[PDB]
């Protein structure tokens, strides 16, 4: 029912979401940001089951900016994602699954830029691009068609446009307005939220 | 039920019903569904009205404990996740809580809404309860931040009355509360029946 | 001729020749360290009164909290470890608290002090928790509210006794500070003219020069709640003496 | 009058006499060394062991590998000695594991000193009798060399020894030791004679020594234990340079 | 002073020194001899009884860990038995685990792991018994020995026991390391013949040996054929 | 010089006396001193109450476990207090369970197997507070001492606290006439009785005086220092 | 008699043990700490480098989180867990009341701590005593300072460690309004104080300052340099 | 000297005298005697009135362990009371498991060493109470059995306990108990208690005593009054 | 298979007044079709200002006395004074909030006299949510009940009548006729009514005459 997004690049990772949270039927919020900075070069997007999102994301940005104190560097966009996916893994034989769905995004100054990909199930994936939710069926093929591992970010942000839209024009659910950020070498930069009115 | 709360200029305006109801019989018709947590923020309850009571009273209690211990009043945000989390250590138990913490702290004026499910979240309008998508339409028609304080008061009975008109299983009188930045004070409680006299 | 063996003073759970259990009174002996603090009951309330001790001026004083407030009911003044002080403290609110929300009402003094004498007295361990202090709480407690009965003062001390009193001083001049408070004291006294008899017998106790930033002073009035003298307030008074 | 007894008393002007007992016992331990280079860092020890009936089965008596990215090498209590490399083991392994990268040797030392540390701070238990010698290559810091003590508490040296005449080793090393400009060769060299001016016997067995290298190739870290062939021709490159330069006076 | 006592405590000069006196409580036991040969190693020992009454096959001083390790020791004989079933259990669990026969120097990290893990608490005293572990595995031959502290050391022949010292320096004249078995048991003899204060004979003494078939405890009619020379 | 077996509890004197458990037995001598006698209807408690100054109020002597059983204490208030604690909550579990008042008579046999763990094993010191129990139940009315040694005893009447021998002599020479008396005549005996402890400067008053009456009509009662002014009234003065 | 163990009170009720671990942080290395109107400066002596040493795995000051910061004198290994624990803690506020944490919190946990370990036998007090800086939500800087007891107090400003006797007497003489005026005077002024007791003057110091809003920054060795010499010249 | 503080210690000549230390503490105690016949086992207590204001039926050390045993007991009574509650617990648990009362040997035999176990550990002392164990079913028959402070149990035909065990022994084994029957036995035994009391040391003494057997239809049992007071007045005749 | 509930019956009434407060109830258990018992009276007297009316499962209705007995005990014990009637609602909302996932299948009814001296009643959930009410009725027959209690008492759809402070003959009155009416249409509740009223000088006990069924 959420929309995650994600299309990594030469020397960024361009990463969106839906700003809806909602109820059965009312659409509580119009403005909710599914996007946790674990680091200064690193975001976990992350949907799923109610609760289990914010309680899943504080506990492993806290636990990230733990090491950052503790040891005085930033941990990997990779070895961040092993470690939510072992959090998230070592839960799922327990009692309480987090019943969540997640794309982590970074930039490496030695390995570049990432995204990652892990499912409720706690598998992991590195990808070009991803992403989650219903809308994402109808969104992965204009990423699969358009897509160019070279691709330029004024192209790229021409491209989740054109993904967007199309969810506008079919999906079923009403994601009117999606923000959208950059990581890059600089760090995490606020884009313009693409709003189809 | 039917709980209302929103944001504007002078502050939060806390709406609520005072029916409770098992099955189709009406038990009472005077429960007081605002409740006050504390002096300087109040909390809402709907869904299960013996959960809320219990869990914003403890919540109430910590309030107490961190404003003796740290010589400071607990921040709305930091109350809604206290609360936030101790629901979650119990969900899938079967607990049924939606509940809209209000007040000031010194960001502002603060408005919070968390259910059992484990969402929180903060917003300028909210409305939970059976009759919350009834009272929504009325709120988000005559809602805007520049509002005066009698023209809010207005809104809420109105959005309140409508979704009692509405919604069976939410009547009674309309509780209406002000937090304003002092403390939370409480306007009026008008019963349905006069006001579908004054409105009508 | 001196017998100096003692032999049973050290290590609690010993009963000395004559069953005196001198770890407990060596504890008792610890407060006469602490600051002086006192306290007047008076129906128009009671007030409570410590001397600050600071050590330099650099140190804040508004951070020394030697009277703090248990609940708007209830305050406390303390006089010996600032450690277990707080321990004491918490454990009192914890229980104001509780009391709140099982009973939808404010607890009274006595019931209060008896809930941190119960704390008190397990340094005995006779219970098998092993997050119990193994020595006894080494500080003593005045514990001053209005409650059903009106004003109350009670105190406790490092045993986990507790009795009211109409007027008592702990700490290190406690011994002539009280001869001083049994001439001063009687019963009709209002609140004002008890302020002024405890702030000079604390005068006269204290090695430097009274002024507003070395006493700390509280007042539980039957209207009011716990308030404690501000900076100008104890300007006030002090010029008043 | 006693103030030196169960670890978990402070004697008066506030000393912890059992963890100063403790660091007592290294000083007889055989001396160990290290060096830290631009290409690679060594470590080379004293074989105190020299009965002439014992066998070299092992891969090292004194050095001991960790992790692919690094190794240590030990002075104090064998006993102790083989808890701590356990541990020191399994934590690097549970690090790999959780974050699927390899310990960063800063934070593998400081875990174990927090056992060490641990070890004085709570009663029954004595603190461990060890000190040891950590070397490794990480992707943050480069080359590293760190030392231990029974306190729980490590530093960063460039070159330092360990065990007995470490004062007389860290005396010829201070002189000796060029920063910036050590290479493997030369810091082989320099430790060959240090450990000929501490050691008591006149000629290096090579016997008597084991010397390993820290080194990145390939991408990888290698950690290669030098053979006897290899030392006896550093011995014999030694004592050759040391007596020419007394043959020209 | 109290050093002497406590078993957590560092004396000064940083010695442990209730395990010193356990290698004192060592030292005390009876002789004990392990000499690796190329194709085999010995374990020998002294089984001196106090009378004829005793009966000879009802106890053993050389006991199998598993088909091709067993071991030997110098000190208390019950903390050897309890140390040997632990043993057993250990080379059993590693075979668990790994469906392979549990390596020697596996087999006594392990043990003197369980020996340090004895030490540490003060409740504990430590073992007072020292071993020699004697196993052949890749097709090599091992020694071992592991004493009180938890520490183990390789051996290609030592003494353990009464005069370990003047045996030790008999051993290491008499040693050859391109000696065969058959005459490693010889010098095993020897120098326990040392160190007895008695006329050895079959049942005084018992000995084993370990090869690439595995361990054995050679019968008390093998011991009087090799003891006639 | 023996200075050796008083240390603690678990070690028993070349005679066959642990010596920790009489020192403990020392420590109700301490406390100020009580009087407890019974009739054939009703059981009585009297005490001495201390206080630690003219401002401070006295201190409470007698306590109540449940209607149909009352304490008074000599000895250490923290180890009464607890022992309290732990009779109360065992007379509230025999009137959950059973719905009927809990046997005296078992309820101090339950507090002579709890003091007595203490003095056997290593740790917690023997209870050093001696208790007089008085309640009446379908048997009758009962008076019992604990010691600190767990062992207790039935009394006619007894007195514990400092300077009690003096009490108990003239408790043991009045003691026929007591089964027969009134409550008011019974009290009045027990009255004279604590003020043979005080010394002769002291006199008995409404504040340092506290009594604790039970019965086959009445539950347990503490008659507080305004409340006893009934009973010491009759009382003549000093001999 | 009475000085072997922390439960023990002596006659007098003197625990003595506890005592002892405060001696102990006398022979730490020195700390100061002062306040400034908008900037709070820590400042920690260097004992030496030893030419073989890698002056970067040694470090007094340490960052406990964004707002907060902490020097120690005292027993450094027991410095490293509390700083680990108190890092942790502030993680798990932030993580449970969703807020950042306060410098007054920070220390009560941290003295909570300290006095846990001091109140049971079977553990030793830890022996040192630290100098929290941070600024609060309102801005307004706070300086706290712990010992191994676990009692806590402001100060507008102190020292520790040794030779804090000698430097907190000169900073009680030189600590004004007026000094606090500027940033660079604060810093100045814990330099002077810190030259007070210290071999040598910007090899032997380590110093760093948290502003408003801003991470910790340790100043570099050249800007301790300029500052020394700017404090060198107006002499 | 060390080695008598503790009970996990050894004396160098092999004593442990913990125990034995515990061992004269029911010496203290006065005197009690227990005599076996062929119908059942007879019980006998000298309890001292310490003090006139103590009631009459108090500090009694004559328990019923269950409804077919009763005990007698010597040395520290909170020691003994407790020891009796673990003889019930005991004797409860084997009805509840076994389905039947406890056989009296089966039952000494597990106080003993529930009283056995505390000679070992140091933490705790051993028991101050030495006691006596009687039962008659119509099986087992008529048994007397003791238990020391050390854990040791053996079966006696006549047995006495405390301060004049020596005399009471004596007084006892002059007297053929197999024969006799408990009529007889119970003014006997008043006899020896009454011959053993020491007036001067001892101010005044209640006699205490119960039986067991057949004439009970095998139920320890306080003495009727009757039979008391017919004792009594025999044993005064008899001592002159 | 087993079901650890069963609706034993009843019904109790509580309602308020300016000095004074009432509390009734059935004397009927019955479990399914047949009548257990015709005297067990559902009022219990917790103090002399408070009684606790009781309704639902009878096991859960008997072990809550006795909890609620047992910390009125507890409660005199430490704090050296009687409960108040909001101290004991409270407990009980606490008590019963306890077991929130296996309940106690129980209506309660608390009726007192309050601190001031006016009449308290506090109405309860089976899961403890308590509110402060003039009047109430719980049980078998609360749907029956309360209606006219709102009419009557509450003066509620009541045009152009004059509303009247209740009084103790009127009340009692009332409390008669609404459990006869109940006895008439309902099955479970009938065969006598206790009427418990407590004032000033304590509970007092009327027992009337239902109709057998």
């Amino acid at each position: 029912m959420e929309y995650l997004i994600g299309i990594q690049g030469p020397d960024y990772v361009l990463v969106a979401s839906d700003r809806v949270a909602a109820s059965n039927i009312v659409q509580m919020k119009d403005d909710h940001d599914k996007m946790f900075k674990m680091s200064e070069k690193i975001l976990l997007l992350c949907v799923g089951e109610a609760g289990d999102t914010v309680q899943f994301a504080e506990y492993i940005q806290k636990n990230v900016q733990l090491y950052k104190m503790r040891n005085g560097y930033e941990l990997s966009p990779t070895a961040a994602a092993n470690f939510t996916r072992r959090n998230l893994a070592d839960c799922l034989r327990s009692r309480t699954p987090y019943h969540v769905n997640l794309l982590l995004a970074g930039y490496d100054e030695h390995e570049g830029p990432a995204l990652y990909y892990m499912d409720y199930l706690a598998a992991l994936a590195k990808a070009p691009f991803a992403a989650h939710g219903y809308g994402a069926f109808l969104t992965l093929s204009i990423l699969d068609r358009y897509y160019t591992p070279t691709i330029s970010r004024e192209r790229a942000v021409e491209l989740l446009r054109k993904c967007l839209e199309e969810l506008q024009k079919r999906f079923i659910l009403n994601l009117p307005t999606f923000s959208v950020r950059i990581i890059d070498k600089n760090g995490i930069h606020d884009l313009d939220n693409i709003s189809f009115p | 039920t039917t709980t209302l709360a929103f944001k504007f200029r002078h502050g939060v305006i806390v709406a609520a019903d005072s029916r409770a109801t098992a099955g189709a019989y009406i038990a009472s018709q005077t429960v007081k569904k605002v409740i006050e947590i504390n002096p300087y923020l109040l909390g809402t309850m709907a869904g299960g009205a013996a959960d809320c009571s219990f869990w914003e009273r403890l919540l109430a209690r910590q309030c107490r404990i961190y404003e003796l211990r740290n010589k400071e009043r607990i921040s709305v945000a930091a109350a809604s996740k206290l609360l936030a989390n101790m629901v979650y250590q119990y969900k899938g138990m079967g607990l049924s809580m939606g509940t809209m913490i209000c007040g000031w702290d010194k960001r502002g004026p603060g408005l919070y809404y968390v259910d059992s499910e484990g969402n929180r979240i903060s917003g300028a309008t909210f409305s939970v309860g059976s009759g919350s998508v009834y009272a929504y339409g009325v709120m988000d028609r005559g809602y805007s931040y520049d509002l005066e304080v009698e023209q809010a008061y207005d809104l809420a009975r109105r959005a309140i009355y409508q979704a009692t008109y509405r919604d069976a299983y939410s009547g009674g009188a309309v509780n209406l509360y002000h937090v304003r930045e002092d403390g939370w004070i409480r306007v009026s409680s008008d019963n349905v029946a006069d006001l579908h006299e004054k409105y009508s | 001729m001196f017998l100096t063996r003692s032999e049973y003073d050290r290590g609690v759970n010993t009963f000395s020749p004559e069953g005196r259990l001198f770890q407990v009174e060596y504890a008792i002996e610890a407060i006469k360290l602490g600051s002086t603090a006192i306290g007047i009951q008076t129906s128009e309330g009671v007030c409570l009164a410590v001397e600050k001790r600071i050590t330099s001026p650099l140190m804040e004083p508004s951070s020394i909290e030697k009277i703090v407030e248990i609940d708007a009911h209830i305050g406390c003044a303390m006089s010996g470890l600032i450690a277990d002080a707080k321990t004491l403290i918490d454990k009192a609110r914890v229980e104001t608290q509780n009391h709140w929300f099982t009973y939808n009402e404010t607890m009274t003094v006595e019931s209060v002090t008896q809930a941190v004498s119960n704390l008190a007295l397990q340094f005995g361990e006779e219970d098998a928790d092993p997050g119990a202090m193994s020595r006894p709480f080494g500080v003593a407690l005045l514990f001053g509210g209005v409650d059903e009965k009106g004003p109350q003062l009670f105190h406790m001390d490092p045993s986990g006794t507790f009795v009211q009193c109409d007027a008592r001083a702990i700490g290190s001049a406690s011994e002539g500070a009280q001869s001083s408070l049994q001439e001063v004291y009687h019963k009709s006294m209002t609140l004002k003219e008890a302020i002024k008899s405890s702030l000079i017998i604390l005068k006269q106790v204290m090695e430097e020069k009274l002024n507003a930033t070395n006493i700390e002073l509280a007042t539980v009035q039957p209207g009011q709640n716990f308030h404690m003298f501000t900076k100008e307030e104890l300007e006030e008074v002090i010029k008043d003496i | 009058r006693r103030y030196d007894s169960r670890t978990t008393i402070f004697s008066p002007e506030g000393r912890l006499y059992q963890v100063e007992y403790a660091m007592e016992a290294i000083g007889h331990a055989g001396t160990c060394l290290g060096i830290l280079a631009n290409d690679g860092v060594l470590l080379a020890a004293e074989r105190r062991n020299i009965h002439k009936l014992l066998d070299e089965v092992f891969f090292s008596e004194k050095i001991y590998k960790l992790n692919e990215d690094m190794a240590c090498s030990v002075a104090g209590i064998t006993s102790d000695a083989n808890v701590l490399t356990n541990e020191l083991r399994l934590i690097a392994q549970r690090y790999l594991l959780q974050y699927q990268e390899p310990i960063p040797c800063e934070q593998l030392v400081t875990a174990l000193c927090d056992i060490k540390q641990a070890y004085t701070q709570f009663g029954g238990k004595r603190p461990f009798g060890v000190s040891l010698l950590y070397i490794g290559w990480d992707k943050h810091y480069g080359f590293q060399l760190y030392q231990s003590d029974p306190s729980g508490n490590y530093g960063g040296w460039k070159a330092t020894c360990i065990g007995n005449n470490s004062a007389a080793a860290v005396s010829m090393l201070k002189q000796d030791y060029k920063e910036g400009e050590m290479t493997l060769k030369s810091a082989l060299a320099l430790a060959i004679k240090v450990l000929n001016k501490t050691m008591d016997v006149s000629k290096l067995s090579a016997e008597k020594v084991e010397i390993a290298t820290l080194t990145r190739e390939n991408g990888k870290t290698v950690i290669r234990v030098l053979k006897q062939k290899e030392v006896e021709q550093l011995i014999k490159k030694h004592e050759e340079e040391e007596a020419k330069a007394e043959r020209e006076k | 002073r109290g050093y002497s006592f406590s078993l957590t405590t560092f004396s000064p000069s940083g010695k442990l020194v209730q395990i010193e006196y356990a290698l004192a409580a060592v030292a005390g036991g009876a002789p004990s001899v392990g000499i690796k040969a190329a194709n085999g190693v010995v374990l020998a020992t002294e089984k001196k009884q106090k009378s004829i009454l005793y009966d000879e096959r009802s106890v053993h001083k050389v006991e199998p860990i598993t088909k091709h390790i067993g071991l030997v020791y110098s000190g208390m004989g019950p903390d050897y038995r309890v140390l040997v079933h632990r043993a057993r259990k250990l080379a059993q669990q590693y075979y668990l685990v790994y469906q392979e026969p549990i390596p020697t120097a596996q087999l006594v990290q392990r043990v003197a792991s369980v020996m340090q893990e004895y030490t540490q608490s003060g409740g504990v005293r430590p073992f007072g018994v020292s071993l020699l572990i004697c196993g052949w595995n890749e097709g090599r031959p091992y020694l071992f020995q592991s004493d009180p502290s938890g520490a183990y050391f390789a051996w290609k022949a030592t003494a353990m026991g009464k005069n370990y010292v003047n045996g030790k320096t008999f051993l290491e004249k008499r040693y050859n390391e391109d000696l065969e078995l058959e005459d490693a048991i010889h010098t095993a003899i020897l120098t326990l013949k040392e160190s007895f204060e008695g006329q050895m004979t079959e049942d005084n003494i018992e000995v084993g040996i370990c090869n690439e078939a595995g361990f054995r405890r050679l019968t008390p009619t093998e011991v009087k054929d090799y003891l006639a020379a | 010089f023996r200075n050796q077996y008083d240390n603690d509890v678990t070690v028993w004197s070349p005679q066959g006396r642990i010596h920790q458990i009489e020192y403990a037995m020392e420590a109700v001598k301490q406390g100020s001193a009580t009087v407890g006698l019974k009739s054939k209807t009703h059981a009585v408690l009297v005490a001495l109450k201390r206080a630690q100054s003219e401002l401070a109020a006295h201190q409470k002597k007698i306590l109540h476990v449940d209607n149909h059983i009352g304490i008074s204490i000599a000895g250490l208030t923290a180890d009464a207090r607890l022992l309290c604690n732990f009779m109360r909550q065992e007379c509230l579990d025999s009137r959950f369970v059973f719905d009927r008042p809990l046997p005296v008579s078992r309820l101090v046999s339950l507090i002579g197997s709890k003091t007595q763990i203490p003095t056997q094993r290593y740790g917690r010191r023997p209870y050093g507070v001696g208790l007089l129990i008085a309640g009446y139940d379908d048997m009758g009315p009962h008076i019992f001492q604990t010691c600190p040694s767990a062992n207790y005893f039935d009394c006619r009447a007894m007195s514990i606290g400092a300077r009690s021998q003096s009490a108990r002599t003239y408790l043991e020479r009045h003691m026929s006439e007591f089964m027969e008396c009134n409550l008011n005549e019974l009290v009045k005996h027990g009255l004279r009785a604590l003020r043979e402890t005080l010394p002769a400067e002291q006199d008995l008053t409404t504040k340092n005086v506290s009594i604790g009456i039970v019965g086959k009509d009445l539950e347990f009662t503490i008659y507080d220092d305004d409340d006893v002014s009934p009973f010491l009234e009759g009382l003549e003065e000093r001999p | 008699s009475y000085d072997r163990a922390i439960t023990v009170f002596s006659p007098d009720g003197h625990l003595f043990q506890v005592e002892y671990a405060q001696e102990a942080v006398k022979k730490g290395s020195t700390a100061v700490g002062v306040r400034g109107r908008d900037i709070v400066v820590l400042g920690v002596e260097k004992k030496s480098v030893a030419k073989l040493q890698d002056e970067r795995t040694v470090r007094k000051i340490c960052a406990l989180d964004d707002n907060v910061c902490m020097a120690f004198a005292g027993l450094t290994a027991d410095a490293r867990i509390v700083i680990n624990r108190a890092r942790v803690e502030c993680q798990s506020h932030r993580l449970t009341v969703e807020d950042p944490v306060t410098v007054e919190y920070i220390t009560r946990y941290i003295a909570s701590l300290k006095q846990r370990y001091t109140q049971s036998n079977g553990r030793r007090p830890f022996g040192i005593s630290a100098l929290i800086v941070g600024f609060d939500f309102d801005g307004t800087p706070r300086l706290y300072q712990t010992d191994p007891s676990g009692t806590y107090h402001a100060w507008k400003a102190n020292a520790i460690g040794r030779g804090a006797k000698s430097v907190r007497e000169f900073l009680e003489k030189n600590y004004t309004d007026e000094a606090i005026e500027t940033d660079d005077l604060t810093i100045k002024l814990v330099i002077k104080a810190l030259l007070e007791v210290v071999q040598s003057g910007g090899k032997n110091i380590e110093l760093a300052v948290m502003r408003r809003d801003q991470s910790l920054k340790i100043l570099n060795p050249e800007e301790i340099e300029k500052y020394v010499a700017e404090i060198e010249k107006e002499k | 000297t060390g080695y008598d503080l503790s009970a996990s210690t050894f004396s160098p000549d092999g004593r442990v005298f913990q125990v034995e230390y515990a061992m004269k503490a029911v010496e203290n105690s006065s005197t009690a005697i227990g005599i076996r016949c062929k119908d059942g086992v007879v019980f006998g207590v000298e309890k001292l009135v310490l003090s006139k204001l103590y009631e009459e039926g108090s500090n009694k050390r004559l328990f019923n362990v269950d409804r077919h045993v009763g005990m007698a007991v010597a040395g520290l009574l909170a020691d003994a009371r407790s020891l009796a509650d673990i003889a019930r617990e005991e004797a409860s648990n084997f009805r509840s498991n076994f389905g039947y009362n406890i056989p009296l040997k089966h039952l000494a035999d597990r106080v003993a060493m529930y009283v056995h176990a505390y000679t070992l550990y140091s933490a705790v002392r051993p028991f101050g109470c030495s006691f006596m164990l009687g039962s008659y079913s119509v099986n087992d028959g008529a048994q007397l059995y003791m238990i020391d402070p050390s854990g040791v149990s053996y079966g006696y035909w006549g047995c006495a306990i405390g301060k004049a065990r020596q005399a009471a022994k004596t007084e006892i084994e002059k007297l053929q108990m197999k024969e006799m029957t408990c009529r007889d036995i119970v003014k006997e035994v008043a006899k020896i208690i009454y011959i053993v009391h020491d007036e001067v040391k001892d101010k005044a003494f209640e006699l205490e005593l119960s039986w067991v057997g057949e004439l009970t239809n095998g139920r320890h049992e306080i003495v009727p009054k009757d039979i008391r007071e017919e004792a009594e007045k025999y044993a005064k005749e008899s001592l002159k | 298979r087993f079901s650890p509930y069963v609706f034993n019956g009843g019904t109790i009434l509580a309602i308020a007044g300016e000095d004074f407060a009432i509390v009734a109830s059935d004397t009927r258990l019955s479990e399914g079709f047949s009548i257990h018992t015709r005297d067990s009276p559902k009022c219990y007297k917790l103090t002399d200002k408070t009684v606790i009316g009781c309704s639902g499962f009878h096991g859960d209705c008997l072990t809550l006395t006795k909890i609620i007995e047992a910390r009125l005990k507890m409660y005199k014990h430490s704090n050296n004074k009687a409960m108040t009637t909001g101290a004991i609602a409270a407990m009980l909302s606490t008590i019963l909030y306890s077991r929130r996932f296996f309940p106690y299948y129980v209506y309660n009814i608390i009726g007192g006299l309050d601190e001031e001296g006016k009449g308290a009643v506090y109405s309860f959930d089976p899961v403890g949510s308590y509110q402060r009410d003039s009047f109430k009725a719980g049980g078998s027959a609360s749907a029956m009940l309360q209606p006219l209690l709102d009419n009557q008492v509450g003066f509620k759809n009541m045009q152009n009548v004059e509303h009247v402070p209740l009084s103790l003959d009127r009340a009692m009155r009332l409390v008669k006729d609404v459990f006869i009416s109940a006895a008439e249409r309902d099955v479970y509740t009938g065969d006598a009514l206790r009427i418990c009223i407590v004032t000033k000088e304590g509970i007092r006990e009327e027992t009337v005459s239902l109709r057998k069924d």
